[PDB]
């Protein structure tokens, strides 16, 4: 229950459901459910520093080969005909029926043709697999099996609708009930994976530009070509990590779901023993809250 | 490290803990002349906001004051002379030739000067050339009942400059008006109030070196009857929490646990119903707390007022308050964090130690243990909550009211104008003065009490010469004729030269005193 | 500003309510001009 | 229900009072009007029966000052253009110098500029009911305001070596300003009862 | 070794320090390492009474007091005084202590003393005291 | 045969003047329409 | 401008808390610059406290000009003030 | 000196509003009216409910809406318990319910329908018992479903029976001096009631209002008393001379001036003006 | 000031009587006449 | 925070200040100082183990890093210099190596 939601999407409302889902490599990103005044639910998420908003019925149908009776009897299959939930789900189903298409393939193709630009996906291969690439890489990353992402999405939308009707209290994000700690080495691994992914994208852009010029050297079978290209680009990522440690300004193309991008490292002043320990134990919430005096 | 005296610690708002101070030097001689006469420290005895003085002695001096002026004290000749000379120390200050004393209060079988005689002696050595002694009557800080039932000390009375009855404490000399030092500032001028403040400082320090004063352990411990009284009151109020909660929600004390639990669960999902519940239960707990405090701290604890070395520092006003000995000796009471009380987590239990919807006040942040004996974990957590709340609780409005009020000076025709020439007030705020020189006008008993020093302070024979006396005084009575068509005397006649012209309410008050309680004024 | 020292303070009860103790270091390091006349000539000659 | 009848009664002890308070003179009975006194004076078949007869006047007690005053109640709401200019020649022919009016509600602004010019040496002034219905001057937070003659204004400007533009001001929109009948340029003397020391006299002007 | 002031304990509630001084003078005597974990000592038998048993076994006063003679006069203090063995850890905040400016360099542009601060609040004080000449001097 | 109030009135009157002169698009003396001018930051 | 006559003077006969400081300051400066001392010294050295000794006996020159807000001014001899 | 408290704004925000911005629309504009002799506690509470404003949501019970036609039925509390905390009559509800409630309901339905684009067919009040209210509506079928529960809650929560414009929450607080403390400020209303004396009425500053309809000197004494009471809640004393001077400078020009760009832009010295904010 | 210019008119876009009104105002405010500054407008043609 | 003897007797703001101030003692920053390239180290020549201690002051191996000494404190207002929280330090108790 955060009021900044309200003036965000004016058809929107303060009620939302947030989930920070994390892959096996501890590389989480967020994707929240906005409950909009009209009745439908938006599936907000983040990619490349940019918000992105696709309706939840869209990806619900795009995820599994589903028919609408299944969505309904999954969200509110209970106590047949509970007033509030029943009319809200009806309104949602029809509001999606408005413009979209019927099957899973059509939805995936539309989704790909919409989102092929921002995904770093292969330019030439195909179009529906890009929709599958979204529904693998962004939607709910902690889960592997599609049907299970579908089940958890139904449960989550049911929790949102229960929260709207006042049958569920608002969990408090500023309390250790709903908090965990990020260690050092896990952040180190995230930044190392980000630098490696940038390195791959960089040698990929170098190969594309080499091919693009006219054709100075294009031998994708010759190992000599790969030695040439590796020698071209900056091959030193040790200094990137060493800079993150020397300064703290986490300079990455994607924030890895981190609010603040400065102040990550403290210098272990061994001035006194208690000072050293107290360095090792402490935690912090980030100055993004310090700037708000409350 | 530069050294300054304690008196200024209250003025500079300093703590001598590491904060440092710019120290300038006015080069030219005009600047040092004006610093010496206008803005010198001994002339800064009155803050500008209210009349209440800000300089004056602090913790140690005032506790040793309660212990020196007390009437069970006695000195032989040696201690009297020595302590007096430590107080005066003429040579470093100057202006005086030989130190003069009093006769002893008692003379046989052994000669003994008493403490009040030492205070009177200091006052006698600092009297100017020809100003009759000080005489004064004023309530003191240490209440009269602490010494005895129908005790006499209570309130200092001293005539012609000799401390006749009463003891000096934070109200007498210090950050409290209408005491000894403020009345010396009024009668004998500022630079004598400064000398007197210094002399009291050194006198009380020297007495400390003779006697010494310490806050030992047994000052805190409750005598067995006291702490068993506290134990009985706590066993009695074992269940005030449940009574107040059940009365609030509507049920009786003998209700089934399940129904009370259901109603409580319905209560603090909301927020207003919490306001009501915490208000009721807080009223109950504070009734209990005030009860056991009122029964314990005056009489329960081990040593009585004079000897208890924390009862002195507390009720004399040096450092601390009555709530402090309450907490160190009797109980802590409700832990009020930002108003109501402890925040209830999702499951309705105040802390993971307590069962859900727990009613007993120990879960409401009321903690019964005292600092002397030790607070338990569940209590210590709420105490950390309240304290850290305080710590997260603990300059542009000085460039708004100052840019526009730069000049705003009181021109010579006595009409406070802005410097561009335009009027803002006639007779600046109903003139007499900002607090500095207007404190004692309401003290008609004091001015009329002695009256022989005030005529010499005003220098009547030089003032009555060149200022007008009959005209405004005559027209004042006609202005006191209730019907209109006679303006206030200040408007017709300026108050600087026409020595009858004074504000209306001042005339009304001086006349109501002269007619009402003239017990000093003969007929 | 010129001629303005700055230091940590510490308390002393022996001096006065007016006075401020300055170490001889501030005695030597803060000076102010003074014309020399007939009757303070001894003070100033001795000072120089 | 029929509470409108006490409103217009209370608009008299705010107007029949708004005389001295100016220097004029009124019989002490038109200040002591009881509730039913107004009804018995101005009555009819109703029980509404108040209007068409709400018009009185007053002459100065200074015996000069060119000239007198006349109060009238324009009961027709939003007096407008055909009810204001016709009620000017009456003040002109009675040799009435200055007059008063009421309106409830919303005096039409189009009927405010073409009449405010016809006044010239006279001044239509100014009030409306339902905004000044009980004397504001009868109050704790409003001191007794007094006017001043050019002799007593010259005395002021002399004892203080002032210019007529260095004093405090009072806007003409101030309630008491239009109450006393102030003109732009007259010095009021206010009798502050500020209880810190006595009650003193400050001065103000209008501009 | 260190004189602390009694007026500092009220309004501060460091009654823990009184207990710690008791425990220090008790432990140093016999040679114990007085256990002082939070939350052992209950309301039945207080910690103060335990360390008091300790001390009265050692021989000193049970409330911790001790009869002291003053040095500057020689005859005993009327009231006994409280001596214990506290643990004083010296701080280090004094590392940045002082700067006296008689005369020195001036500014490039405005010919000011190069970077003590007197103004914009000091000016309030000086023109408050009514010290035109002091303001015009120091500024 | 300067004061704040004088300046407080001058500044208001000049503000009114500059609200006025910027209002008219047609000339009252020439009756024509002078060519406008558009600015930039 | 006008120099208000001696017959009618409307300012306060008291040596205001400020005129005393500045009179003493300027007299101290004057005496510091080898001016005549109008009163017998008893051995005091500071070129200021001599001015205090002068003012205690009212033997000091330097009439003061009090500037009223009109622009006019009064001329008060320091013997004349209270 | 102090800022931490131990409902109205107290502390440096209050002073900041009264003496820095000189704002109208203070956060807690309250008035305080003294009762008279001729009034009893029954008349006290009657006048209190009279000048108080209530919302039709505050008398309605749960509101059920059946779907199909299109039908809404409001439950209204029993006239007895409804007249204990009130004293608006049944006919008043009838009239204002019908007219303004239909107006509000249709307005918000049109709002949501126009938002989705991208009439009141029957009404039956309980003309005898007054414990329910039926509105039968008809709509074209092409229109999508309507959240009638939320829309009707918004309507009943937005519509008012008797409101004096800009006042609400008249309350009674205990010196044996019965008074009425009201939130909001409409002097224009309080002139009208003769249960309470129209002279002795305290005002939380709203000094814009009292300066506007009680004079300039009224504003002066009001602001003096206001800053006195603001510094009075703390144990700090500021004698009336400082307050008198600050006030009588603030109400100099004739109105009441903030100490900001407004007041900075009027001084005659072009160096202070250059100095303090924007050279 | 350019925006208010009349290039063909070579004067202000205003009516010359309004500009003359404001000129009389700023003349009469020169010597400190406030109500006299405002009285200029009690004329109707 | 746990290493504050009788930490449940003090007004908890005092324990808060004591934690935030014992993190800033001039105490022994280790034992290998000859091999440290830090800018500013502080070391205490004469440290000891407290005579009043929590058992965890032994468990957490604090014995290898003492912070302060044991002062024979007399609660007394005698010198007069010790107001506003200041204190004295017995001269010979200083010139013998406090
Ligand atoms: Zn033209």
């Amino acid at each position: 229950i955060r009021p900044s939601f309200a003036n965000r999407g004016t058809s929107y409302s303060q009620y939302g459901l947030s989930i920070r889902c994390v892959r096996p490599d501890q590389s989480s990103l967020t994707n929240t459910l906005h409950y909009l005044n009209n009745g439908v639910t938006m599936f907000r998420f983040h990619w490349r520093k940019n918000e992105y908003l696709i309706p939840s019925m869209m990806i619900l149908k795009a995820l599994l080969e589903t028919s609408d009776k299944e969505i309904f009897e999954g969200i509110v299959g209970k106590d047949l005909g509970n007033t509030f939930l029943t009319d809200r789900v009806e309104l949602m189903l029809r509001a999606y029926k408005s413009y979209g298409l019927y099957s899973q393939t059509e939805t995936l193709q539309y989704l790909g043709s919409k989102f092929r630009v921002v995904l770093g996906v292969a330019e030439d291969l195909t179009d529906v697999e890009v929709g599958r690439f979204l529904l693998q890489k962004v939607v709910l990353v902690h889960l592997r099996e599609a049907k299970d992402k579908f089940r958890l999405l139904l449960f989550m939308i049911r929790k949102l609708y229960a929260l709207v009707a006042g049958e569920c209290c608002a969990d408090n994000p500023d309390s250790p009930q709903h908090q965990e700690i990020l260690l050092g080495g896990f952040l180190y691994g995230q930044i190392l994976k980000e630098k490696i992914e940038d390195w791959l994208n960089s040698i990929r852009a170098q190969i594309n530009l080499d091919v693009r010029r006219s054709a100075p050297g294009v031998d994708f079978s010759d190992r000599k070509y790969l030695t040439r290209v590796f020698s071209k680009i900056n091959n030193d990522i040790g200094t990137k990590l060493q800079y993150f440690l020397s300064t703290g300004n986490l300079v990455s193309n994607t924030g890895l779901d981190l609010q603040q991008a400065t102040g990550y490292t403290v210098v272990a002043e061994k001035l006194n023993f208690y000072r050293f320990l107290s360095h090792f134990r402490m935690v912090h919430r980030g100055a993004f809250f310090a700037e708000l005096k409350t | 490290t530069i050294r300054m005296h304690y008196a200024n610690c209250n003025s500079y708002n300093a703590d001598f803990d590491g904060d440092e101070m710019n120290m300038h030097f006015p080069q030219s001689t005009n600047a040092r002349s004006e610093a010496q006469f206008i803005a010198n420290t001994d002339s800064q005895y009155l803050v500008p906001t209210s009349g209440d003085p800000l300089r004056g002695l602090i913790q140690d001096h005032v506790v040793m004051g309660v212990w020196l002026t007390c009437k069970d004290t006695f000195y032989t000749r040696d201690e009297y002379q020595q302590l007096l000379f430590q107080a005066l120390k003429p040579d470093e200050t100057g202006m005086y030739g030989r130190i003069k004393t009093l006769p002893p209060a008692i003379q046989r079988p052994g000669i003994y000067w008493t403490g009040k005689q030492i205070i009177s002696s200091v006052l006698l050595n600092l009297k100017p050339s020809d100003r009759p002694g000080l005489n004064l009557k004023s309530k003191a800080k240490v209440p009269g009942k602490y010494w005895s039932p129908d005790s006499e000390e209570g309130s200092v009375l001293f005539d012609d400059g000799e401390l006749l009855c009463g003891i000096l404490d934070k109200s007498s000399f210090g950050a409290s008006a209408f005491g000894l030092v403020h009345s010396v500032h009024e009668l004998y001028g500022p630079d004598i109030a400064g000398r007197l403040l210094s002399v009291l400082s050194r006198l009380f320090t020297a007495y400390a070196q003779m006697r010494g004063f310490t806050c030992r352990m047994d000052d805190l411990r409750l005598d067995e009857q006291g702490d068993n009284w506290r134990r009985q009151l706590l066993e009695n109020g074992k269940s005030f929490g449940l009574e107040a909660a059940s009365e609030y929600v509507g049920l009786s004390t003998d209700s089934p646990i399940a129904l009370l639990n259901a109603n409580l669960e319905e209560v603090y999902r909301d927020d207003e119903k919490l306001q009501g519940l915490d208000a009721a239960m807080k009223g109950k707990m504070n009734g209990l707390t005030s009860s056991i405090i009122n029964k314990c701290i005056p009489d329960g604890l081990l040593t009585k007022f004079p000897y208890n070395h924390m009862q002195t520092m507390t009720v004399s006003g040096a450092k601390g308050s009555n709530v402090n000995v309450s907490q160190i000796s009797c109980l802590l009471g409700q832990q009020e964090l930002e108003g109501r009380r402890v925040p209830l987590m999702v499951s309705g239990k105040s802390l993971p130690s307590f069962v859900p919807y727990e009613t007993s006040a120990k879960s409401g942040g009321f903690i019964a243990s005292r600092f002397l004996t030790g607070i338990a974990p569940q209590e210590y957590y709420f105490h950390c909550m309240a304290g850290r709340e305080g710590l997260i609780d603990t300059g542009y409005l000085q460039r708004c009211l100052m840019k526009h009020l730069e000049g705003l000076c009181v021109q010579y025709d006595h009409t406070v104008r802005d410097s561009d020439g335009s009027i803002v007030q006639f007779h600046y705020g109903e003139d007499s003065l900002d607090v500095t020189k207007q404190k004692h006008l309401t003290q008609f008993e004091f001015s009329a009490k002695n009256y022989k020093s005030l005529i010499q302070k005003y220098k009547v024979k030089s003032v009555l010469s060149a200022v007008d006396s009959e005209t405004a005084s005559s027209y004042a009575k006609k202005a006191l004729k209730k019907p209109y068509k006679y303006d206030p005397v200040l408007d017709k006649y300026p108050p600087s030269r026409y020595l009858g012209s004074v504000s209306e309410k001042f005339q009304r008050a001086v006349d109501e005193y002269t007619q009402k309680n003239p017990d000093k004024l003969i007929a | 500003v010129n001629y303005a020292a700055r230091s940590v303070i510490s308390p002393d009860p022996n001096i006065e309510t007016n006075e401020i103790g300055v170490p001889p270091v501030f005695a030597t390091k803060l000076t102010y001009p003074e014309p020399v006349t007939l009757y303070n000539f001894n003070e100033m000659r001795n000072a120089v | 229900e029929e509470k409108n009848i006490v409103r217009v009664f209370r608009a008299w002890k705010t107007a029949h009072q708004l005389v001295h308070d100016r220097g004029y003179g009124v019989s002490q009975a038109e200040l002591d009007l009881t509730l039913d006194q107004f009804k018995a004076m101005h009555c009819g078949m109703g029980r509404n029966l108040d209007r068409t007869t709400l018009s009185f006047y007053a002459k100065p007690s200074n015996d000069s000052n060119k000239g007198t005053i006349y109060i009238e109640f324009a009961k027709e709401p939003s007096v407008g253009i055909k009810e204001m200019r016709t009620f000017v020649h009456t003040l002109g022919d009675h040799n009435h110098k200055t007059g008063i009016l009421i309106y409830a509600n919303s005096m039409t602004p189009s009927a405010a500029k073409i009449i405010a010019t016809v006044t010239g040496q006279f001044t239509i002034e100014t009030f409306q009911e339902s905004d000044l219905i009980v004397n504001i001057t009868h109050h704790e937070l409003v001191p007794k305001h007094i006017l001043l003659s050019p002799d007593e204004k010259k005395e002021l400007l002399d004892r203080y070596k002032l210019r007529e533009t260095q004093l405090p001001r009072i806007q003409l929109a101030d309630p008491v300003a239009r109450y006393l009948g102030l003109k732009r340029g007259e010095v009021v003397k206010i009798v502050r009862r500020s209880e810190t020391s006595g009650r003193y006299n400050s001065y103000r002007i209008c501009a | 070794d260190i004189i602390i002031n009694p007026h500092a304990f009220p309004s501060r509630m460091t009654i823990g320090m009184f207990i710690e001084s008791l425990a220090g003078k008790a432990g140093a005597c016999h040679g114990l390492a007085q256990d002082s974990t939070p939350f052992i000592y209950s309301e039945q038998q207080t910690a103060a009474d335990y360390f008091g048993e300790q001390l009265v076994k050692a021989g000193y006063n049970y409330h911790g007091n001790e009869p002291m003679y003053s040095g500057i006069t020689g005859q005993e203090m009327k009231a006994d005084i409280y001596i214990g063995v506290v643990y004083y850890q010296r701080l280090r905040h004094m590392v940045s202590d002082f700067q006296v400016r008689t005369t020195g360099p001036i500014h490039n542009l405005t010919r000011q003393p190069v970077k003590i601060r007197f103004g914009e609040m000091e000016r309030d004080a000086v023109i408050g005291h009514g010290t035109s000449f002091l303001m015009q001097d120091r500024l | 045969q300067l004061t704040t109030l004088l300046l407080h009135e001058r500044k208001k009157v000049v503000r009114a003047f500059y609200h006025a002169i910027s209002s008219r698009k047609q000339c009252d003396n020439c009756q024509s329409f002078s060519p406008n001018f558009r600015k930039e930051g | 401008g006008k120099a208000v006559a001696k017959e009618d003077r409307t300012t306060t006969p008291y040596m205001t808390k400020y005129e005393r400081a500045r009179i003493l300051g300027t007299r101290a400066l004057q005496i510091s610059m080898n001016a005549p001392v109008l009163v017998d010294l008893e051995g005091e050295t500071d070129p200021l406290q001599i001015a205090m000794k002068e003012l205690a006996q009212k033997k000091i020159p330097l009439l003061v000009r009090r500037y009223l807000p009109d622009g006019s001014y009064e001329d008060w001899s320091v013997a004349e003030l209270i | 000196q102090m800022t931490l408290n131990t409902n109205v704004t107290l502390g440096i925000p209050r002073l900041r509003e009264i003496i820095m911005t000189a704002s109208a629309n203070i956060q807690t504009p309250t008035m305080t009216l003294r009762l008279n002799d001729g009034v009893s506690d029954k008349r006290a509470s009657a006048f209190c409910k009279e000048v108080n404003k209530l919302v039709l949501s505050e008398v309605v019970r749960q509101v059920r809406v059946t779907e199909k036609t299109y039908a809404i039925r409001l439950d209204l509390y029993s006239r007895d318990e409804y007249q204990d905390e009130y004293g608006v009559l049944q006919e008043e509800i009838e009239s204002t319910f019908s007219n303004r409630f239909l107006k509000i309901l249709n307005r918000i339905i049109k709002s949501y329908l126009a938002k989705s684009k991208q009439n009141c067919k029957h009404l039956d009040f309980d003309y005898v018992n007054g414990e329910w209210a039926t509105v039968e509506l008809v709509f074209p079928i092409n229109t999508e479903k309507l959240l009638m529960v939320s829309l009707v809650e918004k309507a009943c929560s937005e519509t008012v029976i008797h409101e004096i414009p800009g006042i609400t929450r008249c309350f009674s607080k205990p010196d044996t001096v019965p008074k009425v403390i009201t939130e909001g400020v409409n002097l224009k209303a309080i002139w009208e009631f003769y249960n309470e004396i129209s002279m002795n009425d305290i005002y939380t500053n709203d000094i814009a209002a009292i300066l506007r309809i009680y004079g300039v000197e009224a504003a002066r004494n009001a602001i003096v008393h206001e800053v006195s009471s603001v510094f009075g809640v703390y144990g700090i004393a500021v004698d009336p001379r400082h307050l008198s001077l600050i006030a009588d400078y603030m109400t100099f020009e004739g109105g009441y001036k903030a100490f900001n760009r407004m007041g900075i832009e009027y001084n005659t010295s072009p160096f202070a003006k250059m100095s303090f904010e924007t050279t | 000031l350019l925006r208010s210019t009349c290039l063909y008119c070579h004067h202000f876009k205003l009516s010359k009587v309004k500009v003359h009104l404001f000129f009389c105002r700023l003349k009469l405010l020169d010597y400190g006449l406030l109500n006299e500054s405002e009285m200029v407008e009690n004329v109707s043609l | 925070a746990n290493m504050t003897p009788f930490s449940d007797f003090n007004q908890s703001p005092r324990n808060m200040y004591q934690c935030q101030m014992g993190k800033q003692t001039m105490g022994t920053p280790g034992t290998a100082l000859r091999y440290r390239t830090d800018n500013k180290l502080y070391r205490l020549q004469t440290g000891q183990t407290p005579v009043v201690r929590p058992k965890l002051h032994n468990t957490y191996g604090l014995d290898h890093y003492p912070n302060g000494t044991n002062a024979v404190v007399a609660v007394i207002s005698y010198t007069g210099y010790d107001m506003e929280d200041a204190m004295i330090l017995n001269k010979s108790a200083h010139e013998r190596g406090f």
